[PDB]
RNA sequence: GGUACGAAGUCGAAACAAGGUAGUUGAUGGUGAACCAGUGGCUGAACAAAAA
RNA sequence: UUUUUUUUUUUUUUUUUUUUUUUUUUUUUUU
RNA sequence: AGAUCAUCGAAUAUAACGG
RNA sequence: AGAGGCUUGAUAGUACUACCGUAAGUACAUAAUAUACAGUCCCAGCAGUAGCGGUUAAACUAUAGAAGAGUCGAGUAUUAUCCAUACAUACCAGGCGUAAAAAGCGUUCAUCCAU
RNA sequence: UCUUUGCCUGGAGGUUCGUACAGUUGUAGGUAAAAGGUAUGUUAGAGACU
RNA sequence: UUUUAUGAUCCCAGGCUGGUUUAAUAAGUCAAAGUUUAGCCAGAGUCG
RNA sequence: ACAGUUACCGUAGCUGUAGAUGAAUGCUAAUUAUAGAGUAUAUCUCCUAUGACACUGCAUAACAUA
RNA sequence: GAUUAAGCUGCAUUACGUUUAAACUUUACACUGGAUACGUUUUAAUGUUAACUUACUA
RNA sequence: UAAUACAGGGUUGAACUGUGGGUUAGUUUCAAUGCCCAAGGCAGAGCACUGGAUUGGAUACCCAGGGAACUGUGCUCCCAUUAAUAAGAAUC
RNA sequence: GCGAGAAGGGAAGUGUGUUUCAAAG
RNA sequence: AGUCUUAAACACACCGCUCGUCACGUAACA
């Protein structure tokens, strides 16, 4: 830094810099030294251990679990119903049934329009970009085409939900660093936002937010696109600013290190030994530990007398004592007596008189 | 002129205590040693940019004196100011000189 | 002399695609208008194109 | 204008290096 | 008493001292 | 309507400091519309880059065109001014294939950079 | 991922050592699309064959 | 002998600074390259 | 902070929309009597007034002891 | 004749130009000059007029 | 672009050296073709130029002649400007 | 005897200003 | 005549697209 002519002729150490007589430890050096110990002890390999008892005795193990005639001669030898609305609907239709489709909730982006050239006249077809994803954890972004508005709705939808992907989103609805997008000219920045207060972005865009399961942040597009149409890049943006998001599970993992939030206490990391401290015991073997353990003489816990507790209905509030004074003692008996009424108190009616 | 808010700056600080010296004393190399008991010093100074945030540098030359005449070109001295004005150029004292080149 | 915009008439068929018999460019010559002849460079170049 | 023969003058890229053979070793998201 | 970016008007640069 | 100026073709998310779904001008009175209709007909005009006006389009004129469908309000609106909203005035935070941008090839001065 | 040199800001336009040296994109009358390109169609006195 | 691209010679115009609150996990601890309104410093001489 | 520019895709360049209100202009309102901050705002011509009467002090030895 | 030699870098009226360019008070809370004294006193202060381009206001 | 003379660059072997560097003006060489000037000539080619074709109404296309231009120690870099569209360091 | 430019923009570019220090007529 | 391959500044797609001299009119650098 500042490599000027002042700099120059005071930094200078000595006239001469020797870099060839320097120390450092390279390879070859150690590999010296530990040859010179050895008298007048080199460098050996070994190969790979190759044992046939490690797969012939263990795969005929295998086979008696499949032994069986009925499961190795054989080789080698359209509605779901909906019942608040009741109506026949398609279940399979390229589509997986194990998946519930009473879940989910769509958001139409655009519906766009092409030109097709031939040899009469113009064709013209309709397309749509429909994005599907659970509001819990779930996104995804599908586009295909058709020869009518409606129809194009319903085939982009469908690819949307066969491409229906994970995210990595905290538990906590907290997350870490503010993640950054691009495909060409654009830029979407998501800015987080404190726990109980909200999302906010565009009302247009609104639905959006809550599709993808974030809590909490501030969805911003800078400019999707500054040529041409803007529906298009943007399909990608998505895609690639998600996958960066981490988690609290996902650094700590790596991390080894603290992790916590500022609520919470120690969630994640405290593994309190349960296999070890609550490990059962009889009373037929109590007797023989007692005589090789180390006797009990230490004064540190109070609270140490419980056991299996059975539920008990109990009413501490309604407990007349001795020093409560005369106005709450009335005032509980007629509040007692109104909960254990099961004629009156458990009751619903409409109009006040009886009508 | 800096605002309030660039006073309190780390950059800023940084290169004024570069700058600061005490007695306002300066660094720099005699270029002229011609006239008789006079010694032209190449004094380097830094300056800091509030738009970039980037620290350039600058000569400063100036004239100084010197009583034994010890200094000699290409040598590296030390300067002090002084709250009057003698000879026509002459404009700082020599206190020592820090490094001699040979002959 | 030259240039901008609006309207629009006459005289010509230069660019597109090898028809103008490839076509832009540096410096000259020439011709009522597309610009044309020669040398250098480029492809932003079309067709055609091997056994004993 | 064709063929043949025997010594004048100007000029100097036809033949002669190659399957582009390093982890193929590098050219620019999308239509 | 010390230190303490110069900018616009398109542009056109080497000048002053002693043999 | 204690009361006036604007919009009445599409387009614009219409602002942010406390609260951050932890609640009524909640119900009856008390429910409607203006892409109904009138005049001119490449002429008269409007408007915002894109535009409309020929056979009548919510785009021109007109509200006794109906107690105007809307936003402000004792003001409203046009023009003008600047660091003119990420047309990033480009460290944060844009480029140098085809598209506006790398000097014909090279050794040297100063500055910057390097182990 | 890092050091340093050079260059551009939509398209577009200008009077009718002294006739030397040096130097130059910019103070408009006007405009809202010039343009790279993946694919389809069409044309082709451009190549081939049932 | 001295300045000179880190701008020497040289033509026109512009005097420097402060001002409390100020929303957004740009939550500024001084409003973040450059925006102002009571204000500070400063502004030659002459009766011949 | 978002839409629009053939009814395919990178650049580039435009219209409306934010805030700061330190000019001018049009329409309509003087409608209880508790209505405000800053250089108090620029250029040029003719004529009149100022300039001997400007603030204060007789403590400027005054009004002066049954 | 005795010294007889007068009208601003300021303020005001009128007029021209420019889209635009300021006159109405019992002017007495302060600061300050003078002074033995809150013993006097002064337009540079203060309070009202306003095309509201601002606060507050069943 | 066989032979010969002068002097460079690249690959490998030994010795020496022991941080010598990247970029580069107020800088310096070279640099196709065309033009001025100069030297020139007796070959092969051809711009201008009356020398044999035009049209379905106008032409340099197809032959031939043809005094400029074609070797420079010079004046000299306008271009589609000479081996990609980066002069360096790091990841194979 | 004391006070009075309290109505000043005419000069200057490396200047006017700002910042760091110092000042027992 | 029906296909295949390549090129294209046209896609109301060759009755496509587009340029120049001259004539008249309105203006800013005079």
């Amino acid at each position: 830094l500042h490599n000027s002519h002042q700099a120059r002729v005071l930094r200078r150490r000595h006239v001469y810099r020797d870099k060839h007589l320097d120390h450092v430890p390279t390879e070859r050096a150690r590999q010296l030294a530990e040859q010179r110990s050895a008298f007048e002890p080199h460098l050996r390999v070994k190969l790979e251990k190759e044992k046939f008892l490690r797969d012939c005795m263990r795969e005929q193990e295998n086979l008696a679990a499949l032994f069986t005639e009925t499961e190795k001669e054989t080789l080698l030898g359209q509605t779901v119903y909906d019942a608040e609305k009741g109506m026949f609907v398609r279940e399979r239709e390229g589509v997986d049934p194990l998946i519930k489709l009473h879940e989910l909730r769509q958001t139409l982006l655009s519906v766009s329009r092409m030109m097709s050239m031939n040899k009469q006249g113009r064709v013209y077809y309709f397309r749509a970009i429909v994005a599907v994803g659970n509001g819990r954890g779930l996104f995804g972004i599908g586009i295909a085409f058709g020869p009518s508005p409606k129809e194009a709705r319903s085939n982009a939808a469908l690819a949307a939900i066969q491409n229906l992907d994970h995210i990595d989103f905290d538990v906590g609805r907290t997350l870490t660093t503010p993640v950054h997008g691009s495909e060409y000219s654009a830029h979407v920045k998501i800015v987080p936002r404190p726990l109980g207060k909200g999302l906010k972005s565009n009302l247009r865009y609104l639905p959006l937010l809550y599709l993808m399961g974030i809590d909490n942040c501030r969805v911003s597009f800078y400019g999707p696109s500054a040529s041409a149409r803007w529906f298009t890049r943007a399909k990608a943006l998505k895609r690639a600013l998600e996958q960066l998001q981490s988690r609290r599970t996902l650094a700590n993992a790596t991390g080894q290190k603290y992790d916590l939030l500022v609520a919470p206490g120690e969630h994640w990391m405290h593994w309190p030994d349960r296999w070890f401290r609550p490990i059962s015991t009889e009373y037929a073997r109590m007797l023989e530990r007692i005589k090789k353990k180390r006797p009990p003489s230490y004064r540190r816990g109070f609270r140490a007398a419980i056991d299996e507790v059975i539920p008990e209905e109990i009413r501490p509030e309604f407990t007349p004592y001795t020093w409560k004074s005369p106005l709450q003692k009335w005032a509980e008996e007629l509040k007692r007596k109104r909960l254990t009424s099961h004629n009156v108190y458990e009751t619903e009616v409409f109009l006040h008189p009886p009508a | 002129h800096y605002k309030t808010w660039q006073r309190n700056t780390a950059g800023y600080l940084r290169t004024f205590m570069r700058n600061k010296l005490p007695n306002n004393e300066m660094i720099g190399y005699v270029i002229n040693d011609k006239h008789p008991k006079s010694i032209r010093v190449a004094c380097d100074r830094f300056m800091y940019v509030m738009r970039y945030k980037k620290t350039f540098r600058y000569t400063k030359k100036v004239w100084a004196h010197d009583e034994e005449s010890e200094a000699r070109l290409g040598d590296v001295v030390r300067i002090q100011p002084l709250g009057y004005r003698i000879g026509p150029w002459k404009n700082y004292v020599l206190v020592r000189v820090l490094h001699k080149e040979p002959r």
